[PDB]
Order: structure tokens, then C-alpha cells, then sequence
């Protein structure tokens, strides 16, 4: 019970070979998008989002 | 058709396993060593240890274990976090004791040859700038080092001064002292515990008991204020909060729910929530706010966490405070509680529910425990709950000193103490 | 032989001269304009502000400018302050009809044309490096910081943000606004008096009185702390103190003056100053550690500043500040504080001594409220001070809340609250 | 008496185009010579300093 990925709070970094390491909690997000103009910044050598999890033909 | 085997080892070692039928075998093996352990003479040499694992060591050439990891098709990663460091690794079935045979390896005896990590050196700069993307880590890996006097202050990631001087002999260093055998345990999934009895064996010979253990992490009430050109501030006070695996630290859990602490529809505002709600006449539509609870062994932290526009900060973070401050009054209707303990019943099973997560869960959970505890049995502890505990909580919250941090423009936001 | 002639104007312009017969004739130009009336909004923009003195203007192109200055031989200089902003000049005596046509045409009608503004835009940072040489200043600008909640606070040099966003119509919004000619004051020196009515009485055609004049700065507590790897950490601590034109903030200079703020003999070891003999016999010799004294309109800050070995640094502040702790306990003999006076009075004639800080003393005072105040009358009230209100001044540094500002490997330095 | 002179204390910037901003007021300075190691901070773009305001033949 006492690991933090099931509460909110600080990401743990997941680091690998091939596979994008998102992960963690609130620290909020898409509630966020909700209200109108979050524009977050974009282009310091960003890696892509929401990686490629939902793989198909 | 099959529970978890929980074992340990006369070398102290813990071990665990469950049997699954999933095709894609996926073990981990976890460490107790973390960011907290570094001490002022070494900083941001996990954050390259992690890096690192790709290095080549004395049993196998870098290029032997990309080339052999990527051929086999499985992958190896590397969770990290402030109390522990979790090494994890998946594969198809049949190639287990090909990519464990790297795994051990990777931790039992690197060779961290000089050359290699001083091409790795610049890599953190990439590490850290991607990692901070995202605003709100560079915001709470900020807001530890405003709360706390020592241990848990040092940052996941490394310091800008620390990236070109990093060496392999602290490397060396940190890892006799803090990957010891006692410190380590190791859990499988598609793996069957009775081969793990022997796969697991080769480690014996490899490192004796006991590590370091230094520090104690006390608090302190200071604030962090950046001040950018950003015109969205985020936010954050912060009170102690016992924890962990105390019924207080329950408390404060079914305090942040009670709070909306936890996202739901999409698209729709938090109606339940007392903090969007509280904000949202305070103050027109562009916010997000929402409960914060750190759970650490020695001691955990609770407060809320805001972002704002940069006008409307102050209006927003003490709403978002007065709302706290209702429920310290014990003004606190019977069905919301029954709301916020059933999102942490729901909750709970949603992070249990998913492997991967799930094995973050028996591994972070066999360290600090010993003894693996069945999710019902954590609903018991989490219905438990009493009302006069979360009146409690909240009191504490309210009575103790805030530490802050707050990046943005922060041309209105109140400083800690003075809202 | 004579005393300054000082004049006010129905403009508001103060002016004023002190003939000599030293053939450089050298003049200054007094805003009361300061970093601190910057907020949030523009902040920053005084520091390039500053670096404008040689963009072309409308009465002259930025060529007719410096090579004008030049050829004729004399220069231009733009000191800057939290308070005053003070334009300067020197040249020789038969050519100021030149040089103070171009201050008239800097101050009053500045225009600013962007492409020109842009290309000063990466400047300030080469400015702000070597301004950052200097261990210091890096620490004392956090230490305002650490010691202002508003308009103090507000650094001399441009925030790393802000070093390519700021723009000329900031630079004008500043200008309307805090060049009033109510605030200016005009100090000349081996130019005679009456030109000084011709060529000031061309300064009244422009601008109105009053300037924005907001603000007032609010004291605050807070910490800042940098960890870096050298191993010289160098810190401050600092209380509130009243300034200015009190007793007390004369009874703040003979403290700081009986502490030593600064060495009188080169090369050697300060024999009597309280704070380096207790060091001294604290630790090892490498260190250095002075009293701190700032002193401004609306507040003052008085508190040890020290530079040290970073394992020491714990043994050195939590020493010389028990030696202020001493003199709150009446511990103080009338002799050295006899010494301390002798100090001010001689270190104060000093400072006087040269023209050119002369002229700087002159401008600082002629704002405040312009009635000059000559040596002797000042060494009338260092001689009014008596050894108790030295007791209650330290007195009011222990009793008092302190903010501190630090940088180093800070392993062992204390936090603000436990000093 | 504000003056940096008057009252030593804060540095006072005469940073301009024609000059060096040298001056101010202590702020140690020099007197941590006699201690060991006062190294000062090399080459980050450094300025030559003193500023040679005092020429001589």
C-alpha cells in the first residue's frame, strides 16, 4: 500500500531501452486542459507524447 | 488460481512470485537505495547511476546487452524514486534466463569504465531538461528541498553544477554501500517461484548484509519562490503528515480524496470536489487545483497544489486553504467521506490492477514491509477510517508550519505565512 | 574656499556647485530612480536602462555621441543604485558646453529605437557574468531578495528570463515616469555657477513634477541557498535596522565599526577587530568575516557577512554572531568604541577625500532632502552617539528576526532559524 | 549619509559603455588574502580588472 504510484504526488522516472517511462500522479494534468488555454511549452529537443502504447495494424 | 509466495533468504535477501499465464515473463529486482541517501560530498549520482545501466560490465559488453536485450525483444528499465531504486525487466517466457542473466549482472558487479560515463555526463542535461517539460516536477522536486532540512531534499534529479563532474569511483562508492543484499528483493510474474529459488541463487555469493543508513530528513518551513516570465503560476503549501503505513497516513488519504484530490470525467468540472468548487466562484475558469499527499518513511507531507493565473493566485490558493480550514472546523457532511473512501477502494484497485504497476506495488511494498498484505486486507485498514481522525488530520494540516514553492510570475502570490 | 552653493528650482530641479581650480571640470546628473521601482511588470529594466547612454537620441545620433565624448577627450558615466540612478560626466573645462548638451539630450529626450535596443538585448548577460566575478554580489543580491517581500527586493541586474524580452516601450514607460524633474538633482563641481543657471534653466523646459513613487518595501524572513562544489561558502545573516538620519543608524555604523567591518593595514592579520580574533581562535585561519550594514530611505539591514572553509562555516557564523550576543550583554568597554568613532571619522573622510565619491556623496544627500551637510557636522553626530544606544542597536540585531542568503558546498552551514 | 561611502555596505554599479562599474563599498575584500585561498573565479568571459583609471608612464 505504501508505494507512491497509487497516490498522488511525485513521478518515478522509468528510465529504458525502447519503452517511454510515463507513469505518476497529480501534479495536475488534462483537468488542467479543461479551462480554456493551457499552452505549455513546446520544442526544448521534446520528446513526443503519449508514446506509442496503443499499437496496431 | 494461484496467490503470491512470499520468501526470504538466510542471506537476507527477500523474495517473492506469482504465477501468472500472461505469455511475456516480467521480473524486477528492487533496491532500498535511493536519491535520499546521497550526502553533500555526492549529488546526482543516481540520477546517472540509473543512466548507467546500459554500460557494459565484467560479465558482458554494452554492446552485447543492447544488441542481446533488443534481439531477444524484450527490454529492461530502470524505475527510481526517492526511497527506493527499481530495476525491472520483461521478455517473452522461454528467454528468462537469458535476460536475468544481465539483470543480476547489470547489479551485481558493473564495471563503470571512466570513458563511458564521461560520455554519459551530457546525457543528464538532456535527462533533465525533458524531465522538466513538465512544470509541476520542477516544482515539487523543488518543493522537497524547501521542506526538508537533509535527506529527502536531495533532488532525483542531479544539480546543473554536478553534470560534468560526476566520477565512477562515486559510483563504485554508492554502490557497496547501498546495494547490499539486505536492501534488495526480487519479484517475478510469468516466472514460477521454485525456478526463481535457484535463478535467484546466483546472488548469494554476491555482496553480505547490511548498507549505510544515514540521515533522518527533519523539516524546515522555508519557501522557494522562482519567479518567470510563465503567466500560469503553480503552487503548493505544505504541512507535515505522518506516514507511513499508520492509520493517521489513512487519514490523510481519505483527506485528499475528500478533497478531489483524484482526476475522474473528462471534461467536466469536479462538482464533488471541495477545492474546484471552491475555487471556481472564487475565481473564472483557468485553474486546476487538487489535493498533494507524499508518503516517506520517516515522514510524509500533505497540502494542496494549484496552478493559476498569475493575477488570480492569491484569490485561488487561499480558497483553496479556507476550504481546509471548514473542515478543521469539523464542518464535514457523513457522504462525502463515503464518496472519498469508495475512490480509494476504486482507486487502490485501479493501481493494483495493472501488472506493471502492480509488480511497482508487491516490490515497493516488500521492502519497507517483509510481509506482502492482500488488497482486501488494505480495505479493512481503509474502511476503518474514523470521521474525528479526518477532523484530526485536517486540524494538524491547519495547526502545523507551511512550507511552499511556487514557480511562475508571482507577482500576487502571497508568501507562506502571510495567506 | 567655499562652501557649495545650493539652490532649489520652482521646476522642483535642485541644483547646485562647489568651485575649484582643478582643470577637470566634472558634473553629475541625480535621478531618484532606483531597480526598486521596478515591479513585476517591467523588472529588469533599469540594468539596460543604464547601457542606453550612448544610443542615438533625438537631438543626436548615437555616432555624435561617442565620437564627441571621445574626440573631445572627456567621458560619460552611468553609476546605478536600489535607490538613485546617477548619470556622470567628466571633461575639461573648456568643452562641458559640448558634453552636457548630450546629458540634456540622454535624460530628457531619450527615444528608443528597437533594432538598437535588441542588439543591446544579449549584453546584459556578458554584463551580469562579470558582474557575477565578484563572490560578493552574488550572494548579497539573493540576500535582498531573501530580506524583501517588495520593492527592495528587486535585483540590480536583469533576470536570465528577461535578458531578451525587454523592450523600448518599457524603456519609455520607465523613463515618463521616474525621470521627473522633481527628482533630479544637479551636482557640479569646477564649473562655475551662474552657466550652471543657464544650463540647468534649459533642463526646466521639460517634463512635469512628481514621479509614480510607489512601493515600500516590506521585511520578511525568508532564506535563499545555492549549493555549488567550491569550497569556499560564503554567507550572511541579517537583521532589521532603522535607517536613516536616527541615532540608531549612527549607533549601527560605530557597531558595525567596532566589529571591523574592513582591514586598515594590508597584509595583515586584524588584531582588533572582535569578529576575526574570535574566528581566528574558532578555526583555521583561512576565512574572513566583517559586519554588513545597508542602509535605504524606507529600511536598513545590519548582520555578519563571512567567507569560509565549507566544513568550518558552521563553527565560524554560530562564533562572531555569540560575539554580537556579547555586546547585548553590556560587555563593552568605552575605549575601542572610541576607536570605532575614530574609524567612521577617518574612514568617512576618506571616503569623501577623492572628488569623484565627493560628488557621489553630494548627489546621495542632495535627494533626501538637498540641504547639504558638511564633514564636521556629521562628526558632531558620530561624537553625539553614547555606548548604550551601541547596546540597544545590538540589542535590536539579537531580539530581531533574521534572514540569511548563502553560497557554497553549504553541508555545514547552519539554517536561518537555527544560526 | 545614505551613501555607499558614508555607510559602508552594497555595492553601487557604475557600469557603463565608456567605463568598468568598479567601486563600491565593503564587502570584504583583499583582507582574505592573508588567509589561505582566496582564489576568485576564472575566465567565465572575465574582464581585466582594476580598470586603469590610474595611468602612469
Amino acid at each position: 500500500m505504501l508505494s507512491v504510484a497509487s497516490r498522488s504526488g511525485p513521478f518515478a522516472p522509468v528510465l529504458s531501452a525502447t519503452s517511454r517511462g510515463v507513469a505518476g500522479a497529480l501534479r495536475p494534468l488534462v483537468q488542467a486542459t479543461v479551462p480554456a488555454t493551457p499552452e505549455q511549452p513546446v520544442l526544448d529537443l521534446k520528446r513526443p507524447f503519449l508514446s506509442r502504447e496503443s499499437l496496431s495494424g | 488460481p494461484q496467490d503470491l509466495e512470499f520468501t526470504k533468504l538466510p542471506n537476507g535477501l527477500v523474495i517473492a512470485s506469482l504465477e501468472n499465464y500472461s505469455p511475456v515473463s516480467r521480473i524486477g529486482l528492487f533496491i532500498k537505495a535511493g536519491s535520499r541517501y546521497e550526502d553533500f560530498s555526492n549529488l546526482g549520482t543516481t540520477h546517472l547511476l540509473r543512466l548507467t545501466s546500459s554500460l557494459t560490465t565484467k560479465g558482458a559488453s554494452s554492446f552485447k546487452i543492447t544488441r542481446g536485450i533488443e534481439a531477444v525483444g524484450g527490454k529492461l528499465s530502470v524505475t527510481a524514486t526517492r526511497e527506493n531504486m527499481a530495476y525491472t525487466v520483461e521478455c517473452l517466457r522461454g528467454d528468462v534466463d537469458i535476460l536475468m542473466e544481465f539483470l543480476l549482472n547489470v547489479t551485481t558487479a558493473p564495471e563503470f569504465r571512466r570513458w563511458e560515463v564521461a560520455d554519459l555526463q551530457p546525457q543528464l542535461k538532456i535527462d533533465k531538461a525533458v524531465a522538466f517539460q513538465n512544470p509541476q516536477t520542477h516544482v515539487i522536486e523543488n518543493l522537497h528541498a524547501a521542506a526538508y532540512r537533509n535527506a529527502l531534499a536531495n533532488p532525483l534529479y542531479c544539480p546543473d553544477y554536478r553534470i560534468g563532474k560526476v566520477t565512477s569511483e562515486e559510483l563504485h562508492y554508492f554502490v557497496q554501500n547501498h546495494f547490499t543484499s539486505a536492501r534488495m528483493a526480487l519479484i517475478g510474474l510469468g516466472v514460477s517461484h521454485p525456478v526463481l529459488k535457484q535463478v535467484a541463487e546466483q546472488f548469494l555469493n554476491m555482496r553480505g548484509g547490511l548498507g549505510l543508513s544515514g540521515a533522518k530528513a527533519n523539516y524546515r518551513g522555508g519557501e522557494i519562490r522562482e519567479q518567470n516570465g510563465d503567466s500560469l503560476v503553480h503552487a503548493a503549501f505544505v504541512a507535515e503528515s505522518a506516514v507511513a503505513g499508520s492509520a493517521e497516513a489513512n487519514a490523510f488519504s481519505v483527506l485528499q480524496h475528500v478533497l478531489g484530490a483524484g482526476p475522474h470525467v473528462k471534461r467536466g468540472s469536479n462538482t464533488t470536489s471541495h477545492l474546484h468548487q471552491a475555487v471556481a466562484k472564487a475565481t473564472q475558469q483557468p485553474f486546476d487545483v487538487s489535493a498533494f499527499n507524499a508518503s516517506y518513511s520517516d515522514s510524509g507531507l500533505f497540502g494542496i497544489y494549484t496552478i493559476s493565473q498569475a493575477t488570480a493566485a492569491g484569490d485561488v490558493i487561499k480558497a483553496a486553504y479556507n476550504q481546509v480550514k471548514t473542515i478543521a472546523q469539523g464542518n464535514l457532511s457523513n457522504t462525502d467521506v463515503q464518496a472519498a473512501k469508495n475512490k480509494l477502494k476504486a482507486g487502490y484497485l485501479m493501481s493494483v490492477e495493472s501488472s506493471e504497476c502492480f509488480l511497482e506495488e508487491v516490490g515497493s511494498q516488500a521492502l519497507v514491509a517483509g510481509s506482502y498484505m492482500p488488497p482486501s486486507t488494505v480495505l479493512q485498514q481503509i474502511d476503518s477510517v474514523a470521521n474525528a481522525d479526518i477532523i484530526n488530520a485536517a486540524k494538524k494540516f491547519v495547526s502545523g508550519q507551511k512550507s511552499m514553492a511556487a514557480s511562475g510570475n508571482l507577482g500576487h502570490t502571497p508568501f507562506v505565512d502571510e495567506l
